[PDB]
């Protein structure tokens, strides 16, 4: 009897594990809410099916410690966004860009708020504090804008240079904008660096900025007991029934081993290198 | 055979209000697949049957979102969020487990109306009809609700049977009434063999039966 | 989409044998299970038989006493339903449909009306319904017309050449035991209009080229 | 899509318990023809009967063949209960060259071929077995049909013979039909096998004057008969499915299938050819 | 060999100007159905209509559908000219759930759904347009068909209604057919679209007492009409050919071809098949 399974299904089984197809959106742009990611709103999954053919559909961004945020989102298992009112003073809100247009209408990340200087040429110190008086942990996603020239920095937020400072009771992250021209991406040379902060129940979070703040419009509910994961595969989702899934397809077998793919999720046999004897 | 017992039989519902029709079978319609093989059909007035809910609760193609189904085993239910004039007709539930399909009795969906009362009239045969050798006495029930009504003929106060045939109009488009006509066909011989003629009517709006008579 | 077309209406005297057609356009009958459901007028739906994909055999409902005969012509993509030993209760609409329990689709046909009554084309006989003397204390007049003994359907009944339309109730016809239809058509008018207005019903029966009028007087 | 059209290239041995008949159909497995020893004591939810199976013993036929085949499969086990039968004077353990096991003339290991004694004596046998147990018994017996009148007297002295098995409410009596029949496995004679179910508290009587293929015992009949049989040449693999067809197993959440009319278990309802979407 | 039997697996976008309708056929592109905005202002020598097209708005039927399809294709462009229509009292911009544009109940962006006012009044609309320009105008208008008598009164007050459009030498009137019909895209009613061509110097009159799917303007009709339409699922490639079929383009010097009857442009004669020259 052969002990190594070598044949996988040509599809991913949506049963019994609850799968969610990110389609054009990876899990990061889904949390940011880039154009075309609105279908993931309120979704819950046991496995997030991320596609390798995913595309960026907004401002050119980069995430310091990208894999950690990607892991926190997938390990949560849901996109439950709670909108909050942030009393930003004087500054302009709802900044939009041509590199992030929905139906040729300049827009932005629907979960973020691009703050800009007022028409009176004023960007005062913004000091906002949110208290987590609930029974769940909050996840705040905020960004820092990096303009191209010293002219752009003053034309958008007046103050030069800017500063972004998000702090809790036991931590503090402070970033200074890195003004400089970068390669052209999606029609613009500027970049936005996104960060995240987790606020436990009973903790506080303080947004303190003098410019370049990509303000959050709320927070995501962090599951009390987080599970689920993510699989970056191009295999389509079929109609089979299996609790084993790989980046090359699902597996329906009783054999204890398999030489298909290391990337296995769920009730899957242990991966072996190659070969099969008895 | 599996027996389908739909309830209720007549479902008067006000437009813009919900409704519910329960379909109860006599055997478990749950295959090992977990797929409850039961469908919901709607036969619109003067129309071929059409499908609304398939496989228990899955909405059929092009069906408005107001329709919805639920249930499992031997108890199922069809629901409409906001009934409208486009939803009038009689609904039937099938049975897909056994290919010997057994439908239900069907639930008619009328529009709710004030109870009101039936206006009863009687029409003696014409002298021109008796010239040919036949006498037909027509009884008229005008503008009543609901549809259910009892019409009894009495010749010389003796109850008749098998010699009458009644017909009812569709629900009116403005006041949602029904109208019923009952004709009593007699030969010219038996018509002159008696004189007392009556047509008794029993209806929900009537506290006591109403009788209209003539003597010739 | 699949289109089911049924043959035209059929009238056969009692004891004969009908043969209803059902042509499928949009899908081969070789890949479709056909069924048949009749509905007696004023009643409900009744399953007659059909084809079961499993067991692979046309199953006929035994309640029809084997009178049903289901034959299929794969070349023309047409299903034939032959009901023998016609009786007075076999009158109604007969549908052909690819029911859901057998095929993933669920389409129906327009229906083939089968009238079992034995007669030929006959013009109607109109007799006025005199103003009801039992309308006492009613304050409203009740009058009408009796269209009796005609075949086949339909007859169009207007009042005063279509001028009178308010309070008009044209009752559906009934199929008498003789094989001829009969309906009543009544109107409600004010009681004072009894001696001030003349009412005449206009009956038209195209199958016999009959267009008779009738005066309705007290 | 609502019609599943793809089946697995193998029969899943899980979770349903499958038993491979291999060279034996379920009938020779009950008689105990050569090669049918691997089924002794087997229990199955689905008996897999191979079309390539062949007859490996005496040429025989079964009046009402499909009923016995259905009874053997619906039971779901091969639990023989051997019994001692006090046959008088007559020879026992008849063997045939058309039933060679290990190049040795043998016979059905569940049947006993009774022949006349060396003293040319085949006396009347009237044995009775009482079912004083808590389960229904299934006795399988046969009647031999020789080729000539000489063969009849050479084997059983009496001509014609007679086989009569009777219970409290039934009786089946057979007179041998003699006649040279087409050559099958080197033999023109044939055997007609029959069966009789004895309820607990009932009795069975084997009465013969010749041509009796006597049973060596009986099979246990389960109180609950829930198993079935599937005749297919598809091999048994290692997949996981509760649906099986004569063309292979199916793993799907779809409500219909256009693969095979023959389906067993948790299977979608079969539809005719073709398949569309919603 | 004198019979070309090998076609290309794609449609050549050169030299002829091709326009892919994609999810929209040429009719929903003219009506301005959802997802058809990519055709606004497009010009084509061959309109590539996809068989896998889908109706994205209200369920509709068009009498003489093939003729109007030929008129739009033969014209060769979608040049819409918006006109102000002074509709009195009645409601405008009617939207339907069967025509969701980005999960928002919308309607044909070239049509205006007129409804009765909140004061329960649908006055007789008698508007007229004069074609003072030098280009013939193509007006597309519809007639709504409700399902019940209650729906007709709830929408247009007047039961029954009437839709009448007339020019100098024409007058077309439609009476709404009321009846429950098969459920299509969550709707039992239908809309019947019509069209009217107005020559320079001619006038057009829209006269309705109800059930009017009013046009928001008109399309420019080219003086010369030289374009066409091709209904095929073959994708558009990068080859160079002046011959196109529903099975693909053809690049050959042979005088005959046995590939497809449906050929447009500089194409060899479609012979009745053939094994040899
Ligand atoms: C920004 O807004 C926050 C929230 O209102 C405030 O920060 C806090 O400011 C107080 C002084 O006003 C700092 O001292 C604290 O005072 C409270 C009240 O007397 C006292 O209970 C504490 O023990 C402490 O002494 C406090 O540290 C500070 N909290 C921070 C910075 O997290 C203030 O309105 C603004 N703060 C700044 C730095 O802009
Ligand atoms: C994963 O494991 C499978 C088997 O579980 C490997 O399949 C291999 O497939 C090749 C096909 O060419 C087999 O080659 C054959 O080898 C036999 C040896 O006697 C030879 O007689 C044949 O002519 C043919 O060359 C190979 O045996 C088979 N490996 C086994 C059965 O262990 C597969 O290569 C493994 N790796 C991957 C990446 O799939
Ligand atoms: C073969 O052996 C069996 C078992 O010994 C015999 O069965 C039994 O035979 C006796 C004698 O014929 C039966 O007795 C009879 O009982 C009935 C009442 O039931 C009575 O009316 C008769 O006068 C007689 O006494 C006995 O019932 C029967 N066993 C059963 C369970 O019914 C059988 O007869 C033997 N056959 C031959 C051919 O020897
Ligand atoms: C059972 O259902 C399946 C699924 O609908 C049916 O499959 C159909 O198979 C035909 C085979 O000719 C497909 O047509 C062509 O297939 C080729 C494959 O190379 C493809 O390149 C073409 O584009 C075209 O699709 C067809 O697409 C496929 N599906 C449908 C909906 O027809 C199968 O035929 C059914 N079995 C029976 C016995 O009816
Ligand atoms: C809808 O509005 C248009 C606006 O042009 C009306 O069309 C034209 O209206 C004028 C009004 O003076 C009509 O002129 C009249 O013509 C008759 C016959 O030649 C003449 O005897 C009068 O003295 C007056 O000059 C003109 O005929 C008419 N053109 C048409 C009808 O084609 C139209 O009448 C309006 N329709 C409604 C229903 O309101
Ligand atoms: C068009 O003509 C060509 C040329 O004869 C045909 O091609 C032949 O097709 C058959 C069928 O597969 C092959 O066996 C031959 O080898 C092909 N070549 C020749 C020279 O015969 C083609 O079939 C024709 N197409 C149609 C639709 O008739």
């Amino acid at each position: 009897q052969e002990l190594v399974e070598s044949q996988h299904l040509p599809e991913l089984c949506p049963s019994p594990l609850r799968l969610v197809d990110g389609q054009t959106c990876d899990i990061v742009n889904g949390a940011l809410g880039s154009p075309g990611c609105d279908h993931l709103n309120g979704a819950e999954w046991d496995i997030f099916i991320e596609r390798p053919t995913a595309v960026d559909t907004c401002y050119p961004f980069d995430v310091p410690d990208y894999q950690s945020l990607r892991s926190i989102l997938a390990n949560n298992g849901k996109f439950e966004f709670i909108a909050e009112e942030f009393q930003w003073s004087t500054v302009k809100q709802n900044g939009k860009s041509g590199a992030c247009k929905r139906a040729n209408v300049n827009d932005f990340f629907n979960r973020l708020n691009w703050l800009t200087k007022s028409d009176g040429n004023a960007y005062p110190l913004q000091n906002l504090t949110k208290i987590n008086n609930g029974d769940y942990a909050r996840l705040y996603i905020w960004g820092v804008h990096h303009p191209s020239t010293d002219t752009e920095q003053t034309n958008l937020y007046k103050n030069n240079p800017g500063r972004v400072t998000v702090s809790t009771k036991t931590s503090q992250t402070s970033v200074v904008p890195n003004i400089g021209s970068r390669p052209w991406v999606r029609g613009q040379s500027g970049r936005i660096s996104f960060y995240w902060t987790i606020v436990e129940p009973g903790d506080l979070i303080v947004f303190n900025t003098i410019g370049n703040l990509i303000a959050p419009r709320g927070h995501y509910k962090l599951n009390s007991q987080k599970k689920s994961t993510i699989l970056n595969t191009a295999v389509p989702i079929g109609s089979c029934v299996s609790k084993c899934h790989t980046d090359r397809g699902s597996i329906t077998t009783t054999k204890p081993f398999q030489n298909i793919s290391r990337i296995s999720i769920g009730d899957c046999p242990k991966y072996v290198k190659q070969g099969s004897l008895k | 055979d599996i027996v389908m017992t739909q309830s209720p039989s007549s479902l008067p519902v006000t437009p813009g209000e919900p409704a519910s029709i329960s379909c109860r079978s006599s055997q478990s319609l749950l295959h090992s697949n977990g797929y409850n093989y039961l469908d919901w059909y709607l036969q619109k007035p003067g129309q071929s049957p059409q499908l609304l809910i398939y496989l228990g609760s899955n909405r059929a193609s092009g069906v408005p979102d107001r329709f919805s189904g639920s249930g499992s085993g031997t108890d199922f239910t069809l629901k409409i969020s906001r009934v409208e004039a486009e939803d009038v007709g009689v609904y039937y539930c099938k049975q897909a487990l056994q290919t010997l399909y057994t439908f239900g009795q069907g639930t008619k969906l009328e529009i709710k109306r004030t109870v009101a009362a039936p206006s009863v009239f009687i029409f003696p045969p014409s002298d021109e009809q008796l010239k040919s050798g036949t006498a037909s006495v027509v009884c008229l029930l005008n503008n009543f609700y609901p549809r259910e009504a009892k019409v009894q003929w009495k010749v010389d106060n003796a109850l008749q049977s098998g010699n009458s045939q009644e017909s009812v109009t569709e629900q009116d488009s403005k006041d949602s009434t029904y109208s019923l006509s009952s004709t009593l066909t007699l030969s010219k011989a038996d018509y002159e063999k008696h004189k007392v003629y009556a047509c008794e009517v029993t209806h929900q709006g009537l506290s006591s039966p109403v009788t209209k008579s003539f003597n010739r | 989409e699949v289109q089911l077309v049924q043959s035209g209406a059929e009238v056969k005297k009692p004891g004969a044998s009908v043969k209803v057609s059902c042509k499928v356009s949009g899908y081969r009958l070789t890949a479709l299970s056909m069924h048949w459901v009749r509905q007696a007028p004023g009643k409900g739906l009744e399953w007659m038989g059909g084809f079961d994909p499993e067991e692979d055999e046309t199953i006929y409902a035994q309640n029809f006493q084997g009178r049903v005969t289901l034959t299929e012509d794969t070349s023309t993509d047409t299903v034939y339903m032959e009901l023998s030993s016609l009786r007075s209760e076999d009158t109604g609409v007969y549908y052909c449909a690819t029911l859901m329990g057998a095929n993933p689709f669920d389409y129906w046909g327009q229906g083939t009306l089968i009238i079992v009554s034995g007669a030929s084309t006959k013009g109607p006989s109109v007799f006025p319904l005199a103003p009801s003397s039992k309308s006492t204390s009613g304050g409203t007049a009740a009058l009408g017309c009796l269209v009796k003994d005609y075949f086949p359907e339909p007859v169009t009944v207007s009042w005063n050449s279509g001028a009178l339309t308010s309070g008009v109730h044209t009752f559906p016809a009934v199929l008498q035991s003789s094989g001829l239809y009969s309906l009543s058509s009544v109107v409600t008018v004010p009681s004072s209009s009894l001696g001030t207005q003349t009412y005449i019903c206009n009956v038209n029966h195209k199958p016999s080229n009959t267009k008779v009028d009738k005066r309705v007087e007290p």
